[PDB]
């Protein structure tokens, strides 16, 4: 496992960190599930190719896909979020509570 | 077994098919008919057993036992016909439910061949006896009650699953006839201790043992009639009959594992005793003289020796009788001056003397005075306590002039002295209630001219 | 990880009193700083600075329970020359369980700690001694 | 929304949860955990207001942040053996990761955080939804890869779930979320079986199941979301109360009732694995949940609490319609304890 | 007049019991014997139980793939 | 402060009702005379007469299952023969001692 | 009556268990209800399970 | 009269008939633990000759 | 245990051709009586929540639950007889395939085994 | 669980793409064709236990 691969998977590590953290600013949040995303394609498109499995090369597609259409729900949800209060900020949503 | 078994199912659609004004008597003939098949259980072997089949045996053990079990329904329901009058149908009918379903499990413990269904049944009885102190109780502390009540025998039972899963996969069987036949004995390790104590604890909180007794003072007190009555009557014996069966497993490590507690019932017995002569509450006064005979019931449970099983056999019956008998006469008592405090009437047998002869026998028969079990037991424990160490016969006489103290001083409290001039609604006794004290007292009297049928198996 | 535990594990039971105290001082203060950065997580306090102090206050005295639990249980072992023995991890955890109480200034947790910081520590060392296993592999 | 949409959307959530039951490509399995979340958000926001809407993208957030991470997983395998088949993981911190986005998935401790507030904000029906049929898929997932999961960090978030849902229930005077917190313990008792048996894991998934349904359903035939809205009960339909302190007595796993069957086994099973510490705790732990259903209960049935005048108009109306499986999921719920032997059917 | 219109005989119940005893005994050493078999089948691997699945061998192509060396 | 000093509206609690007064010969079982007087039957006749009389006469002569005058005949015998065989009544060990196999110390 | 079984046996098991349940379940259910700290604590969890647990 | 007390006094039927059921069934579990009958090496009895069984 | 990934199984089958060679269970057993029992109880619970006579409301309700009770308890009892069929099978066929790791162990009589005895005084 | 619904079937939903060496198209081979193969005819029909051992 080459040093590219290393820097893939530490390119996931800190969106997935980034998106853990919330400063504020949720279209911050689905930013960094897009990069995680991208992320996870451009490695696995590296896995496929470098050892000419022919017939996975449908599935960087296919996640892309999906991820944009989670990408696309995501983004109404934020819309309805900031109609209901005026921002998308995180903090705003605190009505519900454990 | 069944011919018991059965019976006592259908009295369930009989209760719930009965018109509206004719519960109680069906009910009661019913029960008193179920308690007169139960006799024929008796008739014992000096053999093995009575192995009806692979679910369910008869001892001259569980035998007494089941027989106080059918004949405490009727007198349970007795007891209920009153404070329930102005009751609707449905729910009277429920609460008559909830006694069957009680005497159900209780039946079906007490012959129970393997252990898990032995624990499945002695944790089934807990659920009935809790919708009764929560629901049919007068005070608002019943709640707080029936929350001690649950979780004390909760806390307690949950570790005794672990440890008979965990026997059951080393052994293989936890029929009580293997596990007695294929006994093998218990090496002084942690491990070994611990499984001692989960398998004595559960049993043990339920007697109740001394510091582990607080539940059944606010048990007692917030039940209905009824449901002090089955408490102190049979639900107290689960946990020595429990321990009965199950130290057979438990030796050689009983021989000093036993110590703490044999300090800590002998030590609570004279506790207790002396708790019972500071008290302003009857049902409180006879909830602690139970634990103290409880106390010494472990005494005897744990020293383990033929005439020690012997005498706590025939206590936990005499204890049966006589706490239901008395907790009845707190509730007569009760239901004419809705106080249920020893100071407030006084002087009742000018009122009441029939009430009153029946109060004076209860007391006598709570006193131990010979011939009667109470005391047959009462020796014979004291006795086996003896030849386990002389030391022990200055608890055991400082318990009985104790015991016989505070059980003359609630006699004297209630019916001697002058009468309190305010209250003016003590009605003549009724002959539901003097029936109900002639059906309690007369079962002791008999059974004290043939005591080897509550001797137990060592007889 | 589970270097800390080797690293206690190793030393026996009766020798080496300051490596046992060290070793339980490091388990306590990683202890105390996982228990720190959840409550930080969970809850910001007010500040940075306030934040810091919460961190090294639990960080100190947790580590100051382990030495404590340690350097006591170690001694006990030592004097009575009874090794493997639960009274001594009774003795040292519940002296640990004083220390916890010394350092929240209050008597009655001091006592509750004793009670349940040496049976935890006897049964702890009645595990080692019989093997007993609270992660148990899938044998069957 | 309308008739048509919803049956499509509630179709498309059960297909998306048969897909990921019934593939043998980690990418289908993707796929199918992908389609249930997208079909899932409209029900929960079904009645629109601003506590469903943040409802739906706090869970829309905590799944896509779980889908994320099991694709993660899924690339890492795959990097290190190339294999796309549902089997042995291959690798530490590719098992690592997907149990962590299981674990997501399923609520589990210490991702427990958005269950209480996903529940409380969304109405009953999709609390029933979500707290029913929404663990069969990660479930599912987590039996087939059973064998290589480490006992240890399975063990730990069980037991970490058991104690978060005991003592989270006890705080809480809504009803969703002390059903919330009870998911959550049971999904800990699920959880800590697997690496030992995983038909364990089976019964006590359909008795959870059996159970949450008939509460789910007693409580929205008797319309109350808080515990004083549910003491009005008894003054309308006290039969209905009768019957569910009797269903809450077999959540708290008191026998005989059929609750009792699952701790049962599992302690059994375990114990069987030389293992006795953990099911003792667990049970320790299981008599918190069993004491604030028990408060329920005395709120709700074995108490009698004040009521208003205007029940008496409620008094002169009948239920419109009737939930049909209400009596049959009561009786499976309460009556099931003799017919345990048949476990071995591999349920 | 009890014993006949009541009771049995004591050999009823002597010989019920041999044949309770014999079924109990049976069961409990055929729980043991099930447990240590399913301990060995775990540990082993080679029994019909705890058999996880493999890749199908019919899965494969076998067919000139444009390259000699596979 | 005009609130009317009343929590809820609540029934007043009813006073206890006597079985003497609307009915003497009450025998305190029900308010109704007829069923009140064949509960009380029942009762006093299933009880005392069926179950504390007729039990008691079946428990008093139940057989002899615990085999206690069999046990007498056999010592009975046992003895006659020991004392006219000159055989020292009962015998120390329970079992033979020639069917015991100690085991061999050799320390 | 008083001293002991009124009040230090009281203590010992129900008090003590009521009153440690209590202050756990306050603690555990004491949450604002914002996702920045939720998330912030499953980074801190991840990164233990990943290098405790292995 | 007959048909009408019935209505009302049908109920006192049914613990009877649940005593003689369970004395059936009672029998009919004792039918299945003969394994041993006239087997035991205590009661090896020779049967009489209009015998079949020692014990039913 | 874990059956299943035993060889020879189909993937969605209730009861396999094998299952038929044993004994089906009998219309009067009691786990069937037990199943019907379920059944009427849930036909009381139904007659109870819709505000009807709980005896006599519905008699063809009533039946229906307790056929369909009844009808689900046969198969499933049916289902599970076979699966503790298979495990003793197995057991019995791994026994006899490893001899080794079952000896027979070598019969001992009581009276040349030495027991500890502990007094009780 | 685990619903075989393809092996009940015969469907072949998603088996063509779980390893390298299944019928590629134009017949073009993966990398480590010959090692997958080899390692797959090894562990068929032994189980996981003793394949992985
Ligand atoms: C001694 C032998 C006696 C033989 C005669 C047979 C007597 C039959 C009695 C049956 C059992 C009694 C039932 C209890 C409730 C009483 C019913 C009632 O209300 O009476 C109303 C009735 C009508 O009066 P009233 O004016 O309408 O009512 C106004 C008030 O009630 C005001 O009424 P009162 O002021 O008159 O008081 C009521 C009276 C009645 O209330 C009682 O307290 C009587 C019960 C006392 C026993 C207390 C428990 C202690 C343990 C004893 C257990 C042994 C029982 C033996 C078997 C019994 C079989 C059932 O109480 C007393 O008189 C004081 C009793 C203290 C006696 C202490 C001595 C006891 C130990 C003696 C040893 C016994 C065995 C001897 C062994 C060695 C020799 C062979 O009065 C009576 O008939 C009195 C009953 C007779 C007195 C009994 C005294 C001794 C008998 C004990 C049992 C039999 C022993 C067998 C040996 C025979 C040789
Ligand atoms: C050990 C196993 C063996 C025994 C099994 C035990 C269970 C057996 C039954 C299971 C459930 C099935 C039936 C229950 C349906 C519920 C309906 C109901 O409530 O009863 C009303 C109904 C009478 O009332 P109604 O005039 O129709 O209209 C009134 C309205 O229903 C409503 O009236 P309302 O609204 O005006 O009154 C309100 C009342 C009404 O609310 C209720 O009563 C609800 C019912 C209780 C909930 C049931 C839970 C489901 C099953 C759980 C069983 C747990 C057992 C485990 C042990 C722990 C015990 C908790 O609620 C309250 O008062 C609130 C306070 C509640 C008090 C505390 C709650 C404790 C409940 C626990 C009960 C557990 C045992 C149930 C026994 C049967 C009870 C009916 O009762 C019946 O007539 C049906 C009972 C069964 C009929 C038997 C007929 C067959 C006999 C003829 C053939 C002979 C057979 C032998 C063949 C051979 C002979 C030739
Ligand atoms: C609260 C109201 C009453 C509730 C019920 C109370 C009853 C429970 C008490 C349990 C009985 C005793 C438990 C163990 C007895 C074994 C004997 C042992 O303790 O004595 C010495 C043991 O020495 C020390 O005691 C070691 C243990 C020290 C740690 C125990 C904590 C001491 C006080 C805890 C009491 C807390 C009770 C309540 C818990 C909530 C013997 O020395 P040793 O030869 O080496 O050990 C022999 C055993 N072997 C052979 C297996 C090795
Ligand atoms: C609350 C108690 C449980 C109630 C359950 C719901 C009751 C209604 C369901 C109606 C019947 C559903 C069965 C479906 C028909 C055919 C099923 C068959 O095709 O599938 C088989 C499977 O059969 C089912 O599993 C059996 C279901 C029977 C459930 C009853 C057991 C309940 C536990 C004991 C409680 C007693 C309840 C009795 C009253 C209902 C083959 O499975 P297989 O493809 O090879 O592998 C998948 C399973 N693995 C992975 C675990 C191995
Ligand atoms: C002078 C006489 C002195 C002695 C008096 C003795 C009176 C005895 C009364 C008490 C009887 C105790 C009940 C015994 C029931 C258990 C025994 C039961 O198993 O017997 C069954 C029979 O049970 C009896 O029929 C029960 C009789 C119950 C009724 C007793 C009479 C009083 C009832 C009053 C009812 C109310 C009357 C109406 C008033 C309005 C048949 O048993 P079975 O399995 O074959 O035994 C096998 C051995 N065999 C081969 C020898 C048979
Ligand atoms: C009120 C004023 C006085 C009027 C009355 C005057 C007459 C006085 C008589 C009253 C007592 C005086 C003593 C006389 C005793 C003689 C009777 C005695 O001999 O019979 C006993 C027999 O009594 C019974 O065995 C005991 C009674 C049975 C008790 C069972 C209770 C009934 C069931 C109720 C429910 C159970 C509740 C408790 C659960 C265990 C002992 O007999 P035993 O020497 O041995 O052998 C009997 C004969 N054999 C040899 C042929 C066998
Ligand atoms: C590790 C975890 C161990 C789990 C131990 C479970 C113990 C079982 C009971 C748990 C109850 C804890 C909650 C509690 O009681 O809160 C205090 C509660 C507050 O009242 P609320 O009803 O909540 O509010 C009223 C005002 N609106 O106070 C009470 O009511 C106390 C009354 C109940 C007392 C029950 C006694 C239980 C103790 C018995 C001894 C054994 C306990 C179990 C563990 C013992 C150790 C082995
Ligand atoms: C009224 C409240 C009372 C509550 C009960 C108090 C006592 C509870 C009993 C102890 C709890 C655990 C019971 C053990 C279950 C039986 C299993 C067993 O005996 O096997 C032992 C298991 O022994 C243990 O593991 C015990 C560990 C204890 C952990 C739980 C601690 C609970 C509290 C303990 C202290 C309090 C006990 C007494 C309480 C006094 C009354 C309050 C050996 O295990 P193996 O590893 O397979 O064999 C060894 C050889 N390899």
């Amino acid at each position: 496992m080459p040093l590219v691969y290393m820097n893939i998977i530490m390119a996931f590590a800190i969106a997935l960190a980034g998106l853990l953290m919330y400063r504020s600013h949720l279209m911050s949040s689905l930013l960094c599930l897009e990069g995680m995303m991208l992320s996870l394609f451009i490695m696995s498109t590296l896995i496929i190719l470098n050892t000419h499995f022919t017939l996975a090369n449908m599935m960087p597609i296919i996640l892309l896909v999906f991820a944009a259409c989670e990408a696309a729900l995501g983004l109404s949800l934020l819309v309805m979020v900031s109609n209901t209060y005026g921002t998308d900020y995180v903090q705003n949503l605190n009505l519900l509570q454990c | 077994m069944l011919k018991i078994i059965i019976p006592t199912t259908m009295l369930l659609p009989m209760t719930w098919m009965s018109k509206h004004n004719m519960i109680w008597i069906n009910a009661t003939v019913h029960s008193l008919l179920i308690s007169l098949i139960s006799l024929s259980l008796l008739n014992q072997l000096g053999e093995n057993s009575l192995n009806f089949s692979l679910t369910f045996f008869s001892d001259s053990l569980s035998a007494p036992l089941l027989v106080l079990t059918t004949w405490l329904l009727p007198l349970m329901l007795m007891a209920s016909q009153s404070h329930l009058s102005k009751e609707t149908t449905t729910r009277k009918k429920l609460y008559i439910t909830m006694l069957i379903l009680l005497q159900l499990f209780l039946i079906m413990t007490f012959t129970a061949t393997e252990l898990i269904l032995f624990y499945i049944l002695f944790e089934a009885t807990l659920v009935p006896t809790l919708i009764i102190i929560t629901r049919w109780g007068n005070q608002t502390e019943r709640l707080n009650a029936g929350l001690y009540f649950l979780f004390y025998t909760l806390a307690g039972s949950l570790p005794l699953l672990v440890a008979l899963v965990y026997i059951q996969n080393t052994t293989g069987s936890l029929n009580f006839l293997i596990i007695h036949y294929w006994s093998h004995p218990l090496s002084n390790s942690w491990s070994n201790i611990f499984m001692w104590l989960a398998c004595i604890m559960a049993f043990m909180v339920k007697m109740p043992l001394y510091g582990l007794h607080l539940w059944l003072p606010k048990a007692h007190v917030e039940a209905p009639i009824a449901g002090s009555m089955v408490l102190a009557a049979v639900l107290l014996k689960l946990g020595g009959y429990g321990m009965m069966r199950i130290t057979t497993i438990l030796n050689p490590l009983t021989n000093y594992m036993a110590y703490p507690f044999l300090m800590l019932s002998m030590w609570g017995m004279i506790m207790t005793s002396s708790i019972c002569l500071r008290q302003t509450d009857l049902k409180s006064l006879i909830a602690y003289s139970s634990v103290s005979h409880m106390a010494l019931v472990i005494v005897a449970i744990m020293i383990q020796t033929p005439w020690s099983f012997m005498g706590a056999t025939a206590l936990m019956i005499a204890h049966g009788l006589t706490s239901s008998m008395l907790f009845c006469l707190a509730n007569t008592n009760y239901e004419r001056v809705h106080s249920r405090t020893m100071i407030l009437a006084r002087g009742l047998q000018t009122l009441l003397p029939l009430m009153a002869t029946w109060w004076l026998v209860a007391s006598l028969t709570n006193l131990a005075l010979p011939p009667s079990i109470n005391l047959i037991g009462e020796l014979f424990i004291i006795t086996a306590s003896f030849s386990w160490s002389n030391i022990t016969i200055i608890l055991m006489g400082m318990n009985m002039m104790i015991t016989a103290l505070y059980s003359l001083y609630m006699l004297i409290t209630t019916q001697r002295g002058k009468y309190t001039h305010h209250i003016n609604n003590i009605k003549p006794s009724f002959t539901r209630e003097n029936a109900l004290m002639a059906l309690h007292i007369l079962p002791l009297l008999l059974l004290t001219l043939n005591p080897k049928m509550i001797l137990g198996p060592l007889y | 990880a589970k270097t800390l535990l080797h690293k206690y594990s190793d030393i026996p039971e009766g020798t080496e009193c300051h490596r046992k105290a060290y070793a339980s001082t490091s388990i306590g203060g990683a202890t105390g700083l996982i228990v720190s950065a959840y409550s930080i997580a969970l809850k910001p306090p007010a500040s940075f600075l306030e934040g810091v102090a919460r961190t090294g206050r639990y960080t100190f005295t947790s580590a100051a329970i382990g030495a404590i639990f340690g350097l006591t249980s170690c001694i006990s072992a030592q004097v009575r020359e009874k090794p493997d023995d639960p009274l001594n991890y009774f003795i040292g955890g519940c002296a640990g369980g004083l220390t916890l109480g010394a350092r929240t200034r209050s008597y009655g947790i001091g006592a509750a700690a004793c009670a349940y910081m040496g049976l935890t520590a006897a049964l702890v060392k009645m595990g080692q001694l019989e093997g007993w296993q609270v992660f148990a592999e899938p044998k069957v | 929304m309308n008739p048509i949409i919803y049956t499509t959307l509630i179709m498309t959530v059960m297909s998306g949860t048969m897909l990921v039951m019934i593939s043998s490509h980690w990418l289908l399995i993707w796929i199918g955990f992908e389609m249930n979340l997208l079909a899932m958000i409209p029900v929960l926001m079904k009645n629109f207001n601003p506590r469903a809407t943040e409802a739906a993208t706090k869970y829309f957030l905590t799944q896509a942040t779980a889908s994320m991470m099991l694709m993660m997983a899924i690339i890492i395998n795959l990097l290190y053996s190339g294999q796309w088949t549902i089997t042995k993981m291959f690798n530490p911190v590719a098992m690592t990761m997907m149990t962590m986005a299981l674990a997501m998935k399923l609520g589990l401790s210490p991702f427990h955080f958005w269950v209480p507030e996903v529940t409380q904000g969304i109405s009953l029906q999709a609390g029933l939804l979500l707290l029913t049929w929404q663990k069969l898929a990660p479930l599912s997932v987590l039996c087939q890869i059973s064998q290589s999961i480490n006992p240890n960090l399975m063990l730990t978030m069980a037991m970490l779930s058991i104690l978060i849902g005991g003592w989270g229930g006890l705080n809480q005077t809504q009803l969703r979320k002390i059903m919330a917190y009870s998911s959550i313990a049971h999904m800990g008792w699920m959880t800590a079986v697997l690496p030992y048996n995983t038909t364990m894991t089976i019964l006590n998934l359909l008795i959870y199941i059996t159970m949450t349904l008939a509460m789910f359903m007693l409580l929205i035939h008797s319309s109350a979301t808080t515990t004083l809205s549910l003491s009005h009960t008894w003054n309308k339909m006290p039969v209905i109360t009768s019957l569910m302190m009797v269903t809450l007595l077999s959540m708290g796993g008191l026998p005989p009732l059929s609750g009792f069957m699952p701790k049962w086994m599992i302690i059994q099973e375990m114990t069987k694995n030389e293992s006795i510490i953990m099911p003792t705790l667990m049970a320790m732990t299981a008599l918190l949940n069993l004491y604030f259903y028990m408060r329920l209960a005395y709120s709700s049935s074995l108490t009698m609490f004040p009521s208003t005048n205007n029940m008496k108009m409620k008094w002169q109306f009948e239920h419109t319609k009737q939930m049909k499986l209400l009596p049959t999921m009561i009786v499976l719920s309460t009556l099931v304890l003799p017919m345990t032997p048949a476990l071995s059917s591999l349920n | 007049w009890i014993a006949r219109t009541f009771y049995d005989g004591p050999e009823k119940n002597y010989e019920k019991t041999m044949a309770i005893l014999q079924i109990e005994a049976e069961k409990a050493e055929l729980r043991l014997k099930e447990l240590e078999v399913r301990r060995l089948m775990r540990a082993r691997g080679d029994g019909p139980w705890y058999q996880y699945p493999t890749i199908d061998k019919a899965l494969i192509d076998h067919s000139p793939k444009t390259t000699p060396d596979n | 402060p005009p609130e009317p000093t009343i929590r809820l509206q609540e029934d007043p609690d009813p006073e206890d009702e006597n079985l003497y007064e609307k009915n003497p010969d009450s025998h305190g079982y029900d308010k109704d005379p007829i069923v009140d007087l064949w509960n009380m039957r029942v009762v006093f006749f299933f009880g005392f007469s069926i179950v504390l009389v007729l039990g008691s006469t079946f428990v008093a002569y139940l057989p002899d299952y615990r085999m206690q005058e069999w046990a007498r005949r056999e010592a009975e015998r046992l003895v006659k023969y020991r004392e006219a065989n000159g055989l020292p009544l009962m015998e120390s060990n329970c079992f033979d001692p020639n069917k015991i196999q100690l085991p061999e110390d050799e320390d | 009556s008083s001293l002991l079984d009124l009040i230090w046996l009281e203590t010992i098991l129900p008090k003590t268990t009521s009153f440690i349940q209590m202050k756990m379940s306050i603690m555990v259910s004491n949450q604002k209800g914002l996702i920045k700290l939720y998330f912030l604590s499953f980074l801190i969890t991840i990164m233990i399970s990943m290098t405790l647990f292995n | 009269n007959v048909l009408q007390i019935v209505r009302d006094h049908w109920v006192h039927i049914l613990v009877p008939v649940g005593f003689v059921f369970g004395c059936y069934l009672d029998r009919r579990s004792d039918e299945k633990l003969t394994a041993f009958r006239n087997k035991s090496l205590l009661f090896k009895r020779e049967l009489r000759p209009n015998e079949e069984v020692t014990w039913k | 245990t874990m059956m299943s990934g035993r060889p020879g199984r189909v993937p969605l089958q209730f009861l396999p051709n094998e299952a038929r060679s044993l004994p089906p269970p009998k219309l009067t057993d009691p786990r069937l009586v037990y199943m019907g029992f379920l059944g009427y109880c849930s036909g009381l619970i139904d007659n109870a929540i819709r505000r009807r006579p709980v005896v006599s409301a519905g008699l063809h309700r009533q039946l229906l639950y307790v056929t369909s009770f009844v009808f689900f308890g046969y198969y499933l009892l049916k289902r599970q007889d076979y699966m503790y069929a298979l495990r003793d099978h197995d057991m019995f066929a791994y026994v006899k395939s490893h001899p080794e790791d079952f000896p027979e162990k070598d019969k001992k009589t009581y009276g040349e085994i030495l027991e500890e005895f502990h007094p009780v005084r | 669980p685990f619903f075989d619904v393809q092996k009940r079937l015969g469907l072949d939903l998603d088996r063509w793409m779980t390893i390298q060496s299944a019928e590629q198209p134009h017949k073009i081979p993966g990398r480590c064709h010959a090692f997958e193969k080899e390692w797959i005819e090894c562990a068929h029909g032994i189980g996981g236990i003793r394949a992985e051992k």
